[PDB]
């Protein structure tokens, strides 16, 4: 007869190691209070 | 049974291509425009005693 490699049961001598890359991350600007908010927190603005 | 034949090994990434250059980073201007002035006036005081 003749056979292909797919017709034969395959066992592995290889030890698995699944390493995945760290993914690209984007940091958006973020502020708790904008400087306009901080300016506006005062009750009276002398200039205005 | 047969042993598994050698696997296709992964490839090292090409590496990010970087353009060298000079840069100037500009921000929004919040400093008021400043200049020099001169005030000419007269203090006028009328005292009723
Ligand atoms: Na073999």
């Amino acid at each position: 007869h003749q056979l292909s490699r797919a017709d034969v049961t395959t066992v592995s001598t290889f030890i698995d190691l699944n390493i995945t890359m760290l993914e690209d991350h984007e940091f958006v600007p973020l502020e708790v209070y904008t400087r306009h908010e901080i300016k506006d927190s005062g009750l009276l603005d002398y200039t205005e | 049974v047969q042993f598994e034949q050698p696997r296709r090994c992964p490839t090292r990434p090409e590496g990010q291509n970087y353009t060298e250059g000079i840069a100037v980073v500009f921000k929004e201007n919040i400093a008021p425009y400043k200049f020099k002035a001169t005030m000419y006036y007269k203090d006028v005081t009328v005292s009723q005693v």
